[PDB]
């Protein structure tokens, strides 16, 4: 059903050229970004405390 | 337009879908309708489920 | 020797070059600012 | 203490389990090829090797089998239809039961050297501990390689102690196994010519001794040695891991792109000789010759092989099939029986038109029909309220020449609608769609099948290459 | 022959039990529709 | 060293700016205006999409003979 | 109208991942119980 | 003169601004 | 006859989470 | 010492930006690259490729300005410069469609560079290389769509374009053709997508909410030192908050990292599988069962048969002008329509 | 990709222009003949998918343009029309009762005499 | 730590753990065959690719025998 | 030719009792090997 309503909105009203859906396209492309980079940067800094057979 | 997994939709392909075109925006509980049945054949428990989700 | 042959090997004869250009920009910076 | 996704780690630095745990994969996997060819055997009707290959009844190893010399059942008949009276050892069955007694083994042979895993060749003499010296055991298993590319390229493919391999013509026609010659020219590189294959590996394999002759009597430089890791096993899982999926990237190419090495008869044709008109333009010449040399339009169509027809024909397209739709070829269609003929349909006035065929890469496709130059004169309308060029108003006829139809016409409208429906997905045959319960929709061949399969594997081996070769270089941090 | 001494232990706690069943199940629930095709 | 908010103030730096950077724009309006662009990329200008003789798309039609072929549609 | 092979491959590939990380569990929960002296072992 | 900061902000900047004055010209172009 | 199969792996699903949020593994 | 030894001192030194050794690879590649994108969105039309004006000097503007993939009549050429479809000649290699291939090739290597890049700062400053392979994600969907889609394909001419309103034109054209949106694996990839900006949102605003009180102005941002040993925010509140409110909450402040960083890039990896496959046309299009019944029914209806009618429009209407190499010519009363529009 | 749509816009825009050149070779017209050189070899390079064929109309070609460099009325008459014998050249004009050569734009047959359109 | 026949037969071809070569050596013989690698990979692609065309070699399905 | 749900009722009775045994011997084992304190706990 979202996908028969997506369709159908696009055939009538041409979202894709709307630039607030722009703006939320880059939302999400953004926070999905911007977490990867900071989960990334905060595990790469761990101190040491376990050895090897240990999660 | 069936809708229901007992009426031979799968997972993907269920839905529950939205009331009547000839309804309209009008308000349609469940005491308005002169049955069940008819309050089911047109589309009535999408109103329901909306506003007591909104809400 | 058609035309395919000659121009592949001039291509590989170009991509030589910059990698030598390139090198050598490297070598001569690196003596200069030795440290 | 160990997690789930670290507890085949415990084999790490013991050389008497890794041997172990290797034989296992070995066996397995042995054990898989085994039982696959005997299930395979079971489902496979080898009574009509014409329009019922082996490419169209779902077989995957069998193509594999019969492409370097396999081809004879112990039930009497071969793949190239015949009657064989004495098979021998090397037969369909002989190989699944020889890939299977070696899984056994195998499984013996790993649990013994999984209970003993204390040997003193796997401990280093000096200090005691478990050793093992990589660029020395990398030499001795690459001269073995090379010696086993040598022989297989100048006595297995070019025939002076084996059968040789697949060789087909241009055409996919009439092919068999013999021995090939190696050549050594320029032509040798061309990817569709089958002398090719004796040349490189007998190079190959040449030039892998003489490799493993130098990797076996030179110690590495030091400087490469501690870049490199040497003393680390895991540098060589991540270059092993590298290479395999460079290798898959490459096989999966050559098939989907074809070559000598996946023959259109063992395999299936490709999407590019549809996309062009392969057979379509040889059809054509053929008639053409035929028809110079003095025979009438039925008779040149009668000298049409129904092999050649059936190539023609979108439903063995491989890039025609979905993901989820599951079986054999024969579960779409049924079972092709005969062929019908070829129609031709003029107009009003004698000129002959042309239905327009489906593309690769639609579904569904309007009916149309053009004349020699790209003109519309009839079609079948979607609205039937101001149309001009349907069927009825232009009134169009059809004529069979060859085939089972042969020299009959037709001239009602609804007629002619039906075989311009069923003209645009090439040539028309007859089916069988009782025996399997066909449904209706196409599927894949096992040319697209091992294209996705070994593609999705490199794509995600790649990813294996980037960790394990980081926790390489990174072994004192983690 | 004899004790290995490189013999260790599995661990899982209920945290990644959860999480396992979680996502079992879900694959189970997206590929069903179309397994059944 | 010398972070940017030191150049940003320096004369110097401002005058060789006011001398070089309107060269390069006029250089730039004139490579327009002149009409180079149009030959050196191969960009039909605004009344040569259509020939006289050409009425139609000129879709390129061959991949070894590409150089006669554009040859002929583009004036021939 | 369905296909029936269908009905294995969902229950199988249901069931044997869920006892398997069930039994990690619970082998886990076993050993920690051991560990610790008392009425269980 | 040949330092890196040089010749990167440099070779960013000028055909940044050879562009935009071929834009400029650009906009009065009449069909 | 497949709808008792979609029932069954919603319902478990539901269980497994009503499982998780109610007996659960005490943060300290 | 010798050459290599001055040289790899040199390139790792302290200066404006990192060189290294991947330097080489990455900075000229990805300059050839960006130059050629903004060369060719510029100057450089389309008019003999796809029949359509793509350039600021024919009149687009930055929506609808692109560089368009190459011909149809070359199927899988390198389009080299020298080769033999060019023969030098920059003209008619910019006329023919060569600098997609330039932009694509040249861009394959700046991003394995970037990669390189990141390994080498990793190893330099001694933590471990997490960054890698969050990066691989993003080179598998580059590398999987760009590449193997088209060499799957005809030819170059099916992949996207460089161009704002060319993505939307594939988007559509994936719908209609593929029935992409029904794949299970797209769905995967929206679920990875919208679960990390969903994280990253209740992290900062739950990270933003528990701050502890080391301050007496209502600016709260000038209340941290660049670095100390106390914890910023409170964890147990945090963890009070989120299991009273939601019924469960995250304890251990590693495991929530490592989930942010994994939910993406999983997204990512399982959609590239599902554009393979799609690749060689073994596509996830219909459901037999509800189309055999459907046949013979004619009365059964649900939205999947809406949505594989909208389909068969988009394919009837688009075909014609969006493959013009085709001579597609489709006459009024075979297009299919509905009532009265 | 080569297919047969190809063929059909090349033999189209080509097989026109060569058939154009009827009453210029009837009296002779040798530099205007030899003005369709690209024409003739497009034709002979994408509207023929037949190795013998295309050989044979490379041959034909050469004898074409060979006559013309000879101030030779009759070896070029002579070669013209085995040419067009052999390749099924004419000149083609279609009508709208039964018609439509194109429907859109981008059709090499959008303004030419073949192109007819059927509006309802 | 058990002794077998085999054991005592393979103990020669493995008992150099960590012997190396004292800087560089035959690295530049090692550069010389990657580069000569490459070279050959690039001519096979493009001779498969119809990038480069030469006498006698046709890339398509082959009669054969 | 014959039953269908046999498939599903035969697979199913095989397979759930026998990881159900193997879960208990193994939860045993480790619960054993938790008692002694070894190099495994
Ligand atoms: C050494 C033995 C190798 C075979 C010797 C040469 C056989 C040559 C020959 O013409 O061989 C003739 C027979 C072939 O038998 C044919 O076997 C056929 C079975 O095929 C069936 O299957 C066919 C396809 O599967 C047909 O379609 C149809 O179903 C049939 C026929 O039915 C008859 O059995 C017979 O014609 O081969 C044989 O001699 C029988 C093969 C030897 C028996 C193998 C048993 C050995 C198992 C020992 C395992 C030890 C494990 C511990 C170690
Ligand atoms: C991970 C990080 C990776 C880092 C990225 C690094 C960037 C590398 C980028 C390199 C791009 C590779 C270019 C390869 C060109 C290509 O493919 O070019 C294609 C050619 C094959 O050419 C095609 O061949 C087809 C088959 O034709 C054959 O069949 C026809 C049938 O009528 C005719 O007979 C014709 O004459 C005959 O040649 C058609 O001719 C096509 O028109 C023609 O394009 O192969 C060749 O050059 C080479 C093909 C063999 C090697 C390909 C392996 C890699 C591709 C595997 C994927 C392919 C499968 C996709 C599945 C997904
Ligand atoms: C590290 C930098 C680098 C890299 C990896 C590439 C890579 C590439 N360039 Mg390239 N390029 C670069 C810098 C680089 N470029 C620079 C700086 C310029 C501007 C001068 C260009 C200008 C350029 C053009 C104009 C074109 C390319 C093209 C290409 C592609 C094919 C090139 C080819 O066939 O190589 C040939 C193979 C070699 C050069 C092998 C190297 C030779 C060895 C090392 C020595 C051989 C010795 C010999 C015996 C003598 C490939 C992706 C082509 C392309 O993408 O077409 C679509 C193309 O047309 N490049
Ligand atoms: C990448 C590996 C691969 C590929 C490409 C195929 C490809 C195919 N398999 Mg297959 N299969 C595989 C691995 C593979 N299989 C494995 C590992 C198993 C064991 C579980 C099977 C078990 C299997 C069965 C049981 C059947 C297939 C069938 C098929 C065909 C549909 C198709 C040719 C079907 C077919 O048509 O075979 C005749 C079929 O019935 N396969
Ligand atoms: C004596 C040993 C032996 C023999 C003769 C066979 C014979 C056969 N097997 Mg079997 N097999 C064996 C052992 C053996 N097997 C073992 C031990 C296993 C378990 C690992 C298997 C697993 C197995 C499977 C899974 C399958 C077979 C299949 C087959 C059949 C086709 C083989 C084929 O196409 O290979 C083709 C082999 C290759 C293309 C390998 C290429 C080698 C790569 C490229 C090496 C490159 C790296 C190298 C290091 C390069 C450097 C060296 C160089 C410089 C010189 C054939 C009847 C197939 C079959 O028909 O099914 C029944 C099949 O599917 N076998
Ligand atoms: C030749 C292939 C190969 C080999 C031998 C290894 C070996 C190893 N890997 Mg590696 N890896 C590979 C390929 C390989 N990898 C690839 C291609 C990837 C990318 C996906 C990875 C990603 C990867 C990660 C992310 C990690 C490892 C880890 C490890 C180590 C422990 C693995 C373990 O305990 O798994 C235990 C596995 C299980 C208990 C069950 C897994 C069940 C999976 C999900 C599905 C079962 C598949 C089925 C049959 C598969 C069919 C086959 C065709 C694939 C070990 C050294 C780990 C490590 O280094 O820890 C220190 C680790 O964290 N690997
Ligand atoms: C709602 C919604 C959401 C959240 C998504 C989400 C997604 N879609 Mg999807 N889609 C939707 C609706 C939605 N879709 C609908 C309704 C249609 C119809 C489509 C049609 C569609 C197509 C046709 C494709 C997607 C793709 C994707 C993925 C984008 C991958 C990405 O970030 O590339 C962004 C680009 C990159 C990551 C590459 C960047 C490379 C470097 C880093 C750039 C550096 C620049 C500097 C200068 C993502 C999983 C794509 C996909 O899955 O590809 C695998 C894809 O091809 N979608
Ligand atoms: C034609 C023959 C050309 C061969 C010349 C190579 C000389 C290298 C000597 C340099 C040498 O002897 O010194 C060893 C050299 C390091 O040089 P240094 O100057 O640090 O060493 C000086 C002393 O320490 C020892 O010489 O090791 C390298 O890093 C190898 C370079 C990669 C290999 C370079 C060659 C590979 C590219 C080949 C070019 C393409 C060929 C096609
Ligand atoms: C002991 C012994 C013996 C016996 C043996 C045997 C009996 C064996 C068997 C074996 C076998 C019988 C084996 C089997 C195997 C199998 C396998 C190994 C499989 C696997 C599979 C898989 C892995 C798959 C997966 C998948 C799926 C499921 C889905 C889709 C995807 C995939 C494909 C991934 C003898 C007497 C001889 C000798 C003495 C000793
Ligand atoms: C291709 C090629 C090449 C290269 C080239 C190059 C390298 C170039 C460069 C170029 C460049 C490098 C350019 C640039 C330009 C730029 C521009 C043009 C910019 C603009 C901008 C703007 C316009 C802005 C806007 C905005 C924004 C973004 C936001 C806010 C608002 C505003 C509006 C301000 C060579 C030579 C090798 C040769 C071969 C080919
Ligand atoms: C508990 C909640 C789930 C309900 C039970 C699901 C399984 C039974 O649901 C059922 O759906 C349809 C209801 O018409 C049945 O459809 C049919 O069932 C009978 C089978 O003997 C037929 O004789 C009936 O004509 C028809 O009702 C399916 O055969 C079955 O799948």
């Amino acid at each position: 059903g979202t996908f028969n309503f997506m369709l159908v909105f696009q055939a009538e009203h041409n979202i894709l050229m709307h630039p607030f859906h722009m703006a939320g396209v880059a939302g999400v492309f953004g926070g999905s970004l911007f977490s990867a980079m900071h989960g990334s940067l905060v595990t790469s800094s761990l101190i040491r405390e376990t050895t090897e057979n240990e999660s | 337009v069936a809708g229901s997994l007992l009426y031979g939709n799968n997972i993907i392909s269920g839905a529950v879908i939205p009331s009547s075109n000839a309804i309209g925006m009008h308000f349609y509980p469940i005491w308005e309708a002169a049955s069940v049945d008819e309050w089911l054949y047109n589309g009535g428990p999408y109103q329901l489920i909306v506003l007591h989700f909104l809400l | 020797m058609t035309t395919s042959l000659a121009n592949f090997i001039a291509s590989l004869t170009a991509g030589a070059l910059v990698l030598s250009a390139i090198g050598i920009a490297l070598i001569i910076i690196s003596k200069n600012d030795r440290v | 203490a160990l997690p789930w996704y670290r507890v085949h780690t415990v084999v790490l630095n013991d050389p008497g389990r890794l041997i172990s745990v290797h034989l296992m994969h070995t066996a397995l996997v042995a054990g898989w090829a085994g039982s696959m060819a005997l299930y395979e055997l079971a489902v496979f009707d080898p009574s009509d090797p014409v329009l019922n290959p082996m490419w169209r009844q779902g077989m995957f190893v069998m193509p594999f089998m019969t492409r370097l010399g396999i081809t004879d059942s112990w039930g009497g008949w071969s793949i190239t239809g015949e009657s064989v009276s004495n098979p021998g050892l090397w037969s369909f069955e002989g190989v699944a039961l020889s890939h299977i007694v070696l899984s056994g083994m195998c499984f013996l042979a790993a649990i013994w050297h999984w209970v003993y895993w204390d040997l003193e060749l796997f401990r280093d003499p000096r200090t005691g501990e478990p050793a093992l010296d990589l660029p020395k055991i990398f030499g001795i298993h690459l001269l073995l390689s090379g010696l086993l590319c040598f022989g297989f390229g100048a006595f297995h493919v070019t025939g002076l102690f084996g059968p040789g391999i697949w060789v087909s013509d241009a055409y996919g026609i009439t092919g068999k196994v013999q021995p090939v010659a190696p050549s050594w020219g320029a032509d040798g590189f061309n990817p569709f010519n089958p002398g090719g294959i004796a040349a490189h590996h007998i190079a190959a394999g040449i030039f892998g001794i003489f490799a493993g002759i130098f990797h076996l009597t030179v110690r590495p430089p030091q400087r490469l040695y501690r870049a490199l890791r040497m003393g680390n096993i895991e540098t060589v899982l991540s270059s092993s891991i590298s290479a395999v999926f460079w290798a898959a990237f490459v096989t999966s190419g050559t098939m989907w792109y074809g070559a000598a090495a996946t023959p259109i008869e063992l395999f299936g044709p490709t999407r590019y000789q549809w996309d062009s008109g392969y057979f379509q333009q040889e059809i054509e010449r053929q008639v053409e010759s035929s028809v110079t040399e003095g025979l009438s339009e039925s008779q040149a169509w009668s000298r049409i092989p129904d092999k050649l027809a059936f190539y023609d024909y979108i439903g063995n397209n491989p890039a025609k099939g979905g993901l989820f739709r599951s079986g054999p070829m024969d579960k779409g269609d049924g079972i092709a029986e005969a062929w019908l003929g070829h129609p031709i349909f003029r107009d009003k006035d004698g000129r002959e038109l042309t239905v327009r065929r489906m593309p690769a890469f639609f579904e569904t496709f309007p009916v149309i029909l053009v004349d020699k130059d790209g003109i519309i004169r009839a079609d079948i309308p979607f609205r039937r309220a101001e149309s001009k060029y349907s069927i009825e108003q232009v009134g169009v006829t059809v004529d069979f020449y060859g085939g089972k139809l042969n020299g009959q016409t037709f001239k009602d409208a609804p007629t002619v609608k039906k075989f311009a429906r069923k003209a645009q997905l090439g040539e028309v045959f007859e089916f069988d769609r009782t025996s399997l319960e066909s449904d209706g929709v196409f599927r894949s061949s096992p040319r697209g099948w091992y294209t996705f399969g070994h593609a999705n594997f490199a794509l995600l081996f790649f990813l294996g290459h980037l960790w394990h070769g980081g926790r390489t270089i990174f072994r004192d941090v983690f | 022959t004899g004790p290995n001494p490189n013999k260790q232990a599995v661990e899982l706690n209920r945290t990644s039990l959860y999480w396992g069943l979680l996502l079992i199940f879900v694959l189970a629930v997206l590929f069903s529709s179309y397994f059944f095709n | 060293e010398r972070p940017f908010s030191d150049i940003i103030t320096s004369v110097r730096y401002w005058i060789i700016h006011t001398i070089t950077i309107p060269s390069l724009f006029v250089s730039g309006w004139l490579f327009i205006s002149t009409g180079l662009a149009y030959d050196v990329f191969g960009t039909p200008r605004p009344n040569e999409y259509f020939t006289q003789d050409r009425q139609q798309v000129p879709l390129v039609n061959d991949r070894f003979s590409a150089k006669q072929e554009l040859e002929d549609l583009t004036k021939g | 109208e369905v296909q029936f092979g269908a009905y294995l491959a969902v229950l199988l590939g249901t069931f044997l991942p869920v006892l398997f990380l069930i039994n990690l569990y619970i082998q886990t929960e076993s050993r920690k119980a051991g560990r610790d002296g008392g009425i269980d072992s | 003169i040949f330092t890196f900061r040089w010749l990167a902000v440099h070779g960013l900047a000028i055909p940044t601004v050879f562009f935009l004055g071929g834009i400029t010209a650009m906009q009065f172009i009449q069909r | 006859m497949e709808a008792l199969v979609y029932t069954f792996l919603l319902i478990g699903t539901l269980m497994v989470i009503f499982f998780a949020v109610f007996f659960r593994d005490t943060p300290r | 010492r010798g050459l290599f030894d001055l040289v790899d001192d040199w390139l790792k030194r302290d200066r404006f930006v990192f060189v290294g050794w991947s330097g080489i690879l990455l900075f000229p590649t990805a300059y050839l690259a960006a130059g050629g994108w903004f060369t060719g969105t510029t100057f450089v039309t389309s008019w003999y490729t796809h029949g359509l004006a793509s350039s600021y000097l024919e009149g687009c503007n930055f929506l609808t300005a692109a560089v368009s993939t190459p011909a149809n009549s070359m199927g899988h050429s390198l389009l080299l410069l020298w080769g033999p479809e060019a023969q030098g000649d920059f003209t008619r290699w910019c006329q023919i469609g060569g600098l997609w291939a330039f932009i694509a090739l040249h861009g394959a290597f700046g991003l394995i560079g970037f990669c390189l890049r990141q390994f080498e700062i990793a190893r330099l400053v001694g933590i471990r290389p997490y960054n890698a392979i969050a990066f691989s994600g993003p080179i598998a969907v580059f590398v999987s769509v760009f590449l193997l889609y088209p060499l799957g394909q005809a030819s170059w001419f099916f992949a996207p374009s460089f161009g704002v309103a060319a993505i939307f034109r594939f988007l559509l054209f994936l719908q209609g053709f593929h029935n992409w949106t029904l794949n299970p694996f797209h769905m995967m990839g929206v679920a990875g997508i919208l679960g990390g900006a969903l994280l990253c949102a209740i992290h900062g605003a739950t990270v933003e909410n528990t701050l502890f009180e080391d301050g007496d102005a209502a600016n709260t941002f000038r209340a941290f030192t660049p670095t100390q040993s106390e914890e910023t925010y409170s964890m147990v509140t945090a963890n009070r908050f989120w299991s009273q409110i939601f019924g469960v909450a995250f304890s251990n402040k590693r495991w929530l990292h490592f989930f942010m960083l994994f939910v993406p890039v999983a997204g990512l990896w399982t959609s590239s599988i599902g554009i393979v496959g799609l690749a060689l046309n073994l596509r996830a299009y219909d459901f037999v069962s509800q189309e055999l019944r459907a046949a013979e029914d004619p009365e059964f209806e649900t939205f999947y048969t809406k949505n594989i009618l909208l389909n068969e429009g988009i394919r009837s209407w688009m075909a014609a002008q969006d493959q013009p190499h085709e001579n597609f010519v489709f006459p009024e009363e075979v297009l299919p329509r509905g009532n009265a529009l | 990709a080569k297919s047969a749509a190809t063929q059909s816009r090349a033999r189209g825009i080509y097989g026109q222009r060569i058939a154009a050149l009827e009453s210029a070779v009837n009296a002779g017209d040798f530099g205007a003949v030899a003005a369709e050189k690209n024409a003739f070899i497009l034709f002979n390079s994408g509207a023929i998918a037949d190795k013998s064929k295309k050989s044979e109309a490379v041959k034909q070609t050469n004898a074409i343009f060979a006559a013309i460099r000879a101030k030779d009325a009759g070896a070029l008459k002579s070669a013209y029309a085995t040419y067009k014998g052999a390749n099924d050249i004419k000149v083609i004009v279609a009508d709208k009762e039964s018609g439509q050569g194109y429907s859109n734009d981008y059709d090499f047959k959008a303004r030419t005499t073949l192109g007819t359109i059927y509006v309802r | 730590a058990l002794r077998t026949r085999l054991g005592e037969i393979l103990r020669p071809l493995n008992a150099e753990y960590g012997k190396v070569v004292p800087g560089w050596g035959t690295t530049p013989i090692m550069g010389l065959t990657m580069v000569l690698f490459l070279v050959f990979l690039l001519i096979i692609l493009q001779i498969y690719n119809s990038s480069l065309i030469i006498e006698n070699v046709d890339v398509d399905w082959a009669n054969a025998i």
